[PDB]
């Protein structure tokens, strides 16, 4: 039963990977708070899941701190419960500096999560780099967008990483389901082949290449080149280098009083004029 | 090669070069209703597809895709796993995958879709095509305007030699279930009550089996107030038959007159002409003669006929308005892709795992356009 699992949890059973407490009847805050602490120094559980078990914000606080005090769980499933954003946020801040958890789901709660609670979740997890999948439907375009880009830039760190180690000098690299579809015979309709001959024929219009554009406006080089004019004298005629006098950049009174005076100014000191006209 | 066309409601996936999808199942994920749920689930946390359709009882069904845009990425990953592993019984490592997207999708989403395929499922190669564009290719064309009316939103997408015109894409917030909603509202106003999802699917059926678009509204309105040639009976499951008349066409008149739904937006007929006008004066001619119908809500009888009549009264005198409605425009978005993925010419056009592993998901706006 429960205790058979919990036994193993603090027994550190080298063989219990999943703790599945899904749809388990009559479970307490404390009986889950035990589990939370029962896993507080565990090392053999990668998946802790309590689906559809009247969980609450204490169970969350339980799980939340358990999170910042556990380095082997990659996945937390607190689904179909009765948890508010007061609890959801508990687990959220914990993850502010928790670099192991990789998936968390809180779908299908009691009530609407709210919105301050929703924009919280995004600015909150903003300094998290480890979370890969966040099981929740945001009901707000703003947050939901902010969020998806984050789980993208967390996961690109995986792609960047594999880029450094994986290849770079590593040697090498219960009723009915009403189902009426259609059996097949393949494809007789056609004549989109020619645009593909055309789509091979064209594309990459104008200019685009390179690896990184650290320098300025990697301009397409039609402008730069076609606007010949800027090309000051090259190869032949005058040598125009302006080495001059003997001054330098330590303290200067004339220039820095000038700066002090330039800063202390405003168009409120100038004599009013005007320029509305357009002349024929 | 694989083809996957995701929808705001129904999902169709299958092998490329194929006649039709092998996998067509609802794009839904079910999780327990509430309270002392248990009895129902076993050791599961959710159900997927046509088992989530059969257990609608204690399940609060949700769609990852809303108005054709992925709003739930976790359930989006759930659906995709279900597809390769459960529904299609195939390993996504052994296959390249062509996926689909809505008109005016965010770049952000294009990228997650990209990254999910490459990191999670580990696909050799992948491409992402605008669904409207995939519907034109099935019709055997590369240029034209595609009217796409699905479940949540409507789109008119001008297309020029293989590429959709973003500046000219118009979008309308009326589609499939607004008509189901509407039919429900009037069939109720007239007697029987339709408010529950179980009874809602029969309004979908009253609709699809008995609704049509009139060519001339005010006429068919009066034909019906005059005689009863327009009446048709429908048998409910309990055995009580009901009779609709002017509701057969008052339902899809919403498409042409959104005001019937209290909308200040213009009908699907103007939403198609208006688009053509923000197109180039040198392609309007081939736009008008290549308007193509796509999606399930374009399946009403006489919708092509009404369209022509409307868009000829809007257009200038000299243009021919040809309105093409393929007989299989329910699975056309898939079919148009099934053919694309098979074309020898397309193999160089994929996205390599290498290219991704070097540049990240960002390479998809340039490689796919
Ligand atoms: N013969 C028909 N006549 C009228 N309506 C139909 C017919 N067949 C299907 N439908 C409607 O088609 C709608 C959904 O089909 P479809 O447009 O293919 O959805 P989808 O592609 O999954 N969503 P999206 O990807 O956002 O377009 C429903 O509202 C159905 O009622
Ligand atoms: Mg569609």
């Amino acid at each position: 039963v429960i205790e058979d699992a919990l036994d193993k949890i603090k027994s550190n059973d080298p063989d219990t990977t999943e703790v599945n407490l899904n749809n388990i009847e009559n479970i307490t805050t404390q009986t889950l708070t035990r589990f939370a602490e029962a896993l507080k120094d565990n090392t053999v559980v990668k998946t802790f899941s309590l689906a559809n078990t009247h969980a609450d914000d204490s169970a969350a606080m339980a799980i939340a701190e358990m999170l910042k005090v556990n380095e082997h769980i990659t996945n937390v499933n607190v689904e179909s419960n009765f948890i508010t954003g007061k609890g959801i946020l508990a687990i959220m801040r914990a993850l502010q500096h928790n670099t192991v958890l990789t998936e968390l789901r809180f779908h299908n709660q009691r009530h609407i999560m709210g919105s301050q609670v929703e924009m919280e979740i995004v600015k909150l997890l903003k300094e998290n780099t480890t979370l890969l999948r966040l099981g929740y439907h945001f009901e707000l375009p703003g947050p939901r967008m902010s969020m998806t880009s984050i789980l993208t830039r967390n996961m690109d760190k995986q792609r960047q990483k594999r880029l450094q180690e994986q290849k770079q000098q590593e040697g090498y690299d219960p009723p009915p389901p009403p189902p009426p579809p259609l059996p097949e015979k393949k494809l007789i309709t056609r004549n989109i082949a020619e645009v593909i001959k055309q789509q091979e024929s064209a594309q990459r219009a104008l200019q685009n290449g390179q690896g990184s554009g650290s320098g300025g406006s990697v301009g397409s080089q039609p402008n730069s080149i076609l606007k010949e004019i800027k090309n000051s004298l090259r190869s032949v005629q005058e040598k125009k280098m302006e080495d001059s006098s003997r001054p330098s950049t330590p303290q200067r009174s004339a220039h820095e009083n000038l700066m002090e005076a330039i800063r202390g100014s405003s168009i409120k000191q100038l004599k009013r004029v005007e320029v509305p006209e357009a002349l024929r | 090669a694989l083809v996957v066309d995701n929808g705001s409601g129904m999902c169709k996936a299958g092998f490329a070069g194929d006649d039709a999808p092998r996998a067509v199942f609802p794009s839904i994920v079910g999780r327990p209703r509430h309270q002392g749920v248990m009895v129902g689930m076993g050791q599961k946390d959710s159900y997927v597809g046509d088992e989530a359709q059969s257990k609608r009882g204690i399940l609060t069904l949700k769609y990852p895709i809303e108005h054709g845009i992925v709003t739930n990425w976790d359930d989006m990953e759930k659906i995709w796993h279900h597809t390769f592993y459960n529904e299609l019984r195939v390993a996504p490592e052994e296959h390249p995958v062509l996926l689909t997207e809505a008109p005016l999708n965010p770049k952000a989403n294009r990228e997650k879709m990209t990254q999910i395929m490459f990191e999670t499922f580990n696909t050799p190669a992948m491409y992402v095509a605008i669904q409207a564009v995939l519907s034109l290719y099935a019709s055997g064309r590369t240029t034209g305007i595609v009217l796409d009316s699905g479940d949540g939103v409507s789109h008119t997408v001008p297309i020029y030699e293989g590429y959709a015109l973003p500046h000219a894409i118009l979008r309308l917030d009326l589609a499939g279930r607004d008509l189901t909603d509407y039919l429900m509202k009037i069939l109720t106003e007239r007697g029987y009550s339709f408010t529950t999802t179980a009874e809602r699917e029969i309004v979908r059926d009253i609709k699809e089996k008995l609704c049509y678009v009139a060519l001339d509204f005010e006429q068919e309105m009066a034909t019906a107030a005059s005689s009863s040639s327009l009446e048709k009976s429908y048998e409910l499951p309990d055995g009580q038959v009901i009779t609709i008349g002017n509701e057969r066409f008052r339902c899809p008149e919403a498409l042409f007159q959104p005001s019937f739904l209290g909308m200040e937006a213009c009908g699907i007929h103007e939403t198609t002409y208006n688009s053509i006008m923000k197109c180039d004066v040198d392609i309007r001619e081939d736009l008008y003669a290549n308007t193509v119908l796509s999606g399930g809500t374009t399946m009403y009888p006489g919708i092509a006929d009404r369209m022509q009549k409307e868009i000829t009264a809007l257009a200038k005198s000299t243009m021919k308005i040809k309105i093409i409605a393929p007989p299989e425009r329910k699975y056309s978005v898939w079919i148009g892709g099934s053919i694309l993925a098979s074309l020898s010419t397309f193999q160089q056009m994929w996205i390599s795992k290498q290219e991704y592993d070097e540049s990240g998901p960002s390479i998809v706006h340039r490689k796919c356009f």
